[PDB]
RNA sequence: AUCGAGAGGA
């Protein structure tokens, strides 16, 4: 659930959106393709020297430490635009991720193309330590395909990593609207935007800035003991309890879930209805015999 | 599920698969062999050392570029073994027992690649081009499904499916059944050629054998060694 | 797969181990009774069956 | 498809059954009202949260959560000063009272806002403002069965005093009790095991819809406040019940 | 950047400013309904710049009942919080004379720390909460009912009045969420006082373990 | 406990009825004497169940409570719900 | 919902050319920061910012024995290496990539 | 009589 204006305009209910589907770069990029391009001066691929010679005819890079394989990546304008994302921010999360060992530049957005310009840069003390020049694994353009593998599935743009994807929508029930009390005593349901996630990471979601603490919940029982404890998951699995036993209209008494729901809690901790919680309470072994693992038991 | 036209043998299953830098690698469970083998080290044992000749084998149309890529990985990983009898060597190291001669170790791999794996394209010598072009097939259907070209198959399809009435029923049950008596007349006339005089074949043969383990199957309906009923 | 041989100098069963020097590329068998060594170039694929092999090969190579 | 659901849901369905009795077989309602196992240690202190059976329980709307502030004050503040309205409510006797008598009007005044504070505890409760409730006693149709047993003219103006029923409903509280004891703990926890039906019965049985809606008379109240004790006392659970087995 | 650390860090110091009142500490109004752009007045802008350090969020508290009962909130600089520190924050506390601290740990505590706060318990109690975990107060979650930790002798009473050993009380684990949050150790109770469907309200009681 | 504060329910459980039924009526066909006029009635359990109407049944319920303790109630204490 | 490419304006910041920028970055440029708005010559429309990044500028213009075997373990190809072949990172990709 | 298998009923 959303809080202020970013609850009643779509906009901002999926700018927030963005803040929390987890986005790779594989989720925005439309090709790569791996180049000898030994001289950035005059680049094998032609249709980018007029950008790639503005970064080099500056001295904040040197071409002595360019290694001569380049990793080359295109993006494409839809995904980008549907994520706000700029190329500005990638190479960002590059240098966050490789650091000062992995030079990136990239174009314009005035291009058709989106592009960004990777290699390997080497500025080691140039030793004669010449033996494969390594003690061991690769030569430049495997291990700069290893370096595509991970980057195209291991580095983070947005949002958080187990949150596959995320839907909004306005509820169409007022079992999700927002209910308020009027200046005149009425209740009155607010239609505003909920986001639904497949994926569940409930203690990063709730300490995002627009997100409402109070409302925002999880369906993983075990998630909500993890971050709120055992009277929260007491009144979460009586919720979804609920919803199963009432999804066809059917009705049971509150007395029989509550009952099962504190059976379920009252040690503290969640107790399976399974040889695992019900055969390691205190419970006598000639109890225990008459359910499950008689043997072992006695 | 390979089984010669006649029923010589029961059936041998081969499985090529495709293992979920890092690349698809294809490999091969063949029959008698405890680990799973490059399928290029399988194709240099039958003979094709070179990787295009190889790869005539496996992708009909060169001009394909996105299954070369995909083939790529397998002739990278088999690039250390580039002779026939290191293949077989490779091959009959495993299975085998450990501590045979060369010559055995070949043998037994080529033993194998004959009569074992695939047996239905050909048990005899000089079917390595056959065998060759099947195990090349089986590649290039497994590269069509990684492509998504062609669908998977469904096994609930009753195109794919049999079914054995009551004649290769009891054809299964009176195999075992005349190895058995053959056995026994094995069993039985040795110990009389052990002790240097001819035999008579009409005590030999237990006709116990055939007639109550039919009758016996038949009965219970356990289809099988009533010695193994479970 | 099996992994300890018998020694093809001293006949005791499970008495060598195979070393698998991967970063030297050289597999180094030998037996605990007698310490008969021998050394092979492996590969990747290579398997400690495939060294002993190679030294029952070298021995009965040496037989020649 | 319906065939093999019909052949294959069975087997997981019944094993969810038995596992849930193993887990619930030896939980009973005790001889003090609570709810334990066999290792005796406390599950609810009363069962279900109210000391209720189940059987004994129907559903009931809630009429003070919906109203507005306005709709609300006119239908349950009981108005002392209109004189025509009263005399066309009450007899003359009770009128003459009703209009004079500070006392009585300060109960009635104080009537009223314990029913604002009881909805404002509701409006809490129920914030979905949804009124329906189970409930045991079903207070509308004892009205209606009083009504029908006296003989009540709508038409006419009633005997009933509306100070005997703000004393008649503050009286019967009194006697439905789920948690025994003069202690602090135990008259908290009977306040709360009771709220809900007290809401309910101050809220039903309230002095200006006795007089405008119900009609009621004094004898007629009178057996009202009887059979709503005596089915309150046949609703609370009793000792030795295997509420686990029951709500596996 | 900065703008989302000054966030961070005026979060949880409201978090933890809830927590204290919520512990029974002294806590004024206005240092428990501070501001974001407060924040940045009193503190800074740019953490980055060193304005604030988190040295400069430290907070002391006294409680309401005795004034010489006093607890320390401790925000390490360090991501991963080593025995050095706590050290550091021991030896601070034994010149105060200040029994309880909590130490609010950004990426961990290592092993040896961890050890370190259970190895002094009886004297000095050091608790450790992440700061991921304090960017939300969890009690104001519509899930979690109202904790009300009891007094000794509430608990004499509640044993006597219902005629039942603490076994007999559902449990609470030290380690819950809730438990951490009020800071009872074993051997506390905690009433809970719940809304109910069918009573209207109902309390129940939880003995930590 | 003090008989002077008895805590459990005035009112007779349904098991209760039930089982102080069946033992008055088992007693009642192994001759013990019957405590009410009887019209004619021959069925021990219907004599048990007169005999209940009346407050005659001569049985006491001991209630054990979940502390080991126990409270002593007599059948004519109880009120009848039935 | 909605999506539009509005990069109408350009970095203006001076190049060391002397020569103003003509970058069409959003709102970050590698050789200048935080993108602000700047006039005919550079200097930044807010006398307060223009003081702030005047400051930025300030702080980016401030700032025998044996081969020791650790002196291999540095380079950046190890660095790298270290991340890429990590046995945690290769089962996230090829997790990323089962699925 | 036991054990196993198969076919059926709700
Ligand atoms: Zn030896
Ligand atoms: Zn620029």
């Amino acid at each position: 659930f959303l809080l202020g204006q970013s609850a009643r305009d779509a906009e901002r209910a999926k700018d927030i959106l963005c803040r929390l589907e987890h986005t790779t770069l594989r989720k925005v990029t439309a090709n790569t393709a791996i180049y000898y391009d030994p001289n950035p001066q005059s680049t094998v691929v032609a249709e980018d020297q007029e950008w790639v010679n503005v970064y080099y005819e500056m001295p904040d890079f040197d071409v002595a430490r360019i290694s001569p394989w380049l990793l080359r990546v295109e993006l494409d304008r839809k995904h980008m635009t549907d994520r706000k994302l700029t190329m500005e921010q990638i190479a960002e999360k590059i240098n966050a991720g490789f650091g000062d060992d992995l030079n990136c530049i990239f174009n314009d957005d005035n291009a058709e193309k989106l592009v960004l310009r990777i290699r390997i840069m080497n500025s080691d003390e140039n030793k004669m330590q010449e033996e494969e020049e390594v003690v061991d694994k690769m030569d430049d353009d495997v291990f700069l395909r290893c370096i595509e593998s991970n980057m195209l599935t291991d580095m983070t743009l947005q949002g958080i990593e187990q949150i596959s994807k995320v839907y909004m929508h306005l509820p169409q029930t007022d079992n999700k609207k927002k209910i308020i009390i009027t200046e005149d005593g009425e209740f009155k349901a607010l239609q505003e935007w909920i986001l639904e996630t497949d994926g569940v990471s409930l203690m990063r979601v709730l300490s995002e800035k627009d997100v409402d603490p109070v409302r925002t919940t999880s369906n993983d029982i075990v998630e909500i003991f993890t971050v709120l404890g055992i009277e929260a998951v007491r009144k979460a699995l009586e919720r979804e309890l609920y919803h199963v036993i009432s999804f066809d209209g059917s009705y049971v008494n509150y007395r029989h879930l509550a009952l099962l729901c504190d059976t379920m809690t009252c040690r503290g901790h969640l107790m399976a209805i399974t040889r695992h919680g019900v055969n390691r309470q205190d419970t006598g072994p000639l109890m225990k015999c008459s359910f499950e693992e008689t043997v072992d038991v006695l | 599920r390979s089984c010669l036209e006649n029923s010589s043998r029961p059936t041998s299953t081969i499985w090529v698969s495709m293992l979920a830098a890092i690349g698809q690698r294809i490999v091969a469970t063949l029959p008698y062999i405890k680990q799973e083998v490059p399928i290029i080290i399988v194709f240099r044992a039958l003979g094709f050392v070179s990787d295009r000749d190889i790869l005539e084998h496996i992708i009909y149309d060169f001009e394909d570029p996105e299954m070369m890529e995909m083939v790529k990985p397998s002739l990278d990983e088999a690039f250390v073994i580039q002779e026939q009898n290191v293949a077989l060597n490779f091959i009959g190291s495993r299975g085998a027992k450990p501590g045979v001669t060369k010559e055995k170790r070949i043998k037994y791999a080529k033993e194998v690649l004959q009569k074992e794996m695939l047996p239905h394209v050909g048990v005899s010598d000089f079917c390595e081009t056959k065998k060759a072009y099947f195990l090349g097939y089986m590649v290039h259907r497994l590269l069509l499904a990684a492509l998504g070209r062609r669908e998977l198959d469904d096994r609930d399809h009753y195109g794919n499916k049999r079914l054995d009435l009551a004649g290769p029923l009891l054809a299964f049950l009176f195999r075992g059944m005349f190895k058995n008596l053959l056995k026994e007349v094995r069993i039985y006339a040795q110990k009389f050629i052990d002790r240097g005089k001819d035999f008579n074949l009409e005590l030999a043969i237990k006709t116990r054998i055939i007639s109550d383990g039919l009758k016996y199957s038949l009965a219970t309906g356990n289809w099988g060694d009533q010695k193994k009923a479970h | 797969l099996e992994t300890q041989f018998t020694c093809p100098f001293c006949n005791h069963e499970k008495s060598c181990d195979v070393k698998m020097d991967r970063a030297r590329n050289t597999g180094v068998i030998s037996c605990t009774v007698c310490l008969e060594e021998f050394q092979t170039p492996i590969t990747y694929l290579s398997e400690p069956v495939d060294v002993y092999s190679d030294w029952i090969d070298a021995c009965e190579a040496a037989n020649q | 498809e319906g065939l093999i659901d019909t052949a294959v849901k069975t087997a997981e369905t019944g094993y969810i059954q038995r596992r849930l009795i193993k887990s619930m077989e030896s939980v009973m309602v005790k001889y003090d009202a609570t709810v334990r196992n066999s290792i005796n240690q406390v599950v609810q202190l009363r069962y279900g949260e109210d000391g209720l059976a189940g059987e004994s329980v129907e559903f009931q709307n809630l009429a003070t959560l919906k109203p507005s502030n306005k709709a609300f004050e006119k239908k349950f503040r009981f108005d002392y000063t209109n004189e025509r309205a009263l005399r066309r409510t009450l007899q003359e006797d009770l009128v003459k009272d009703v209009l004079s008598n500070a006392h009585i009007q300060n109960e009635l005044e104080r009537e009223f806002e314990r029913m604002r504070e009881d909805r404002e505890v509701l409006r809490v409760i129920f914030p979905t403002g949804d009124s329906k409730v189970v409930l045991p006693c079903n207070l509308l149709r004892m009205i209606w069965n009083a009504q029908k047993i006296f003989h009540i003219n709508p038409r006419l103006p009633s005997d009933l005093h509306p100070i005997k029923v703000v004393e008649g409903v503050k009286e019967l509280s009194k006697k439905l009790v789920i948690v025994n004891g003069d202690d602090p703990l135990s008259r908290q926890a009977q306040e709360n095991a009771t709220l809900l039906f007290n809401i309910h019965l101050r809220s039903t049985l309230c002095s200006r819809r006795m007089a405008e809606e119900f009609r009621l008379s004094g004898e007629a109240f009178d057996w009202l406040l009887g059979e709503i004790e005596s089915k309150f006392n046949q609703a609370i659970a009793h000792p030795g019940e295997m509420v686990g087995a029951l709500a596996a | 950047d900065d703008e989302e650390e000054t966030y961070r860090l005026w979060k949880i110091r409201k978090t933890i400013m809830q927590l204290c009142h919520d512990r029974g500490y002294l806590v004024t109004q206005d240092e428990l309904d501070q501001t974001l752009e407060e924040f940045k007045a009193q503190f800074g802008d740019k953490p980055s710049e060193g304005r604030p350090r988190r040295t400069d969020l430290t907070v002391l508290v006294a409680h309401n009942d005795d004034p010489t009962d006093q607890m320390f909130v401790f925000f390490p600089e360090e991501p991963k919080v080593g025995i050095k520190t706590i050290k550091v924050y021991c030896q601070r506390m034994q010149e105060e004379n200040i029994t309880r601290a909590l130490i609010v740990v950004q990426q961990g505590m290592t092993p040896s720390a961890k050890q370190s706060l259970v190895d002094m318990a009886p004297k000095y109690i050091l608790e450790q909460f992440l700061q991921q975990e304090l960017l939300i107060n969890i009690t104001e979650h519509e899930l979690v009912p109202e904790h009300v930790v009891m007094t000794k002798e509430e608990v004499t009473e509640l044993l006597a009045r219902y005629k039942l050993r603490e076994n007999q009380l559902p449990r609470i684990q030290a380690g819950d969420p809730v438990a951490r949050y009020f800071g009872i150790k074993r051997g506390q109770v905690v009433k809970i006082i719940r809304p109910s469907e069918t009573a209207g309200r109902y309390i129940t009681y939880r003995l930590v373990q | 406990q003090a008989n002077q504060k008895r805590i459990t329910t005035p009112y007779m459980t349904k098991y209760e009825r039930a089982r102080v039924l069946g033992t008055r009526a088992l007693q009642i066909a192994m001759c013990a004497p019957v405590m009410v006029e009887l019209e004619g009635e021959t069925d021990p359990l219907l004599i048990a169940m007169k005999e209940l109407k009346a407050r005659k049944i001569p049985i006491i319920i001991r209630r054990y409570l979940p502390d080991g303790s126990y409270e002593d109630w007599g059948v004519d204490e109880l009120i009848i719900s039935d | 919902a909605g999506k539009f490419e509005p990069v109408q304006h350009w970095c203006r910041a001076p190049r060391p050319d002397g020569r103003l920028c003509e970058r069409q970055d959003r709102l970050k440029c590698p050789f200048h920061g935080k993108i602000v708005p700047r006039d005919d010559e550079g200097r930044p429309l807010d006398p307060e910012d223009r003081a702030r990044e005047q400051r930025r500028q300030l702080q980016k213009q401030e700032r025998p024995s044996l081969t020791n075997l650790k002196a291999q373990a540095d380079t950046a190809r190890a660095r790298i290496g270290r991340k890429v072949f990590a046995k945690a990172a290769v089962r996230r990709v090829v997790a990323a990539m089962n699925r």
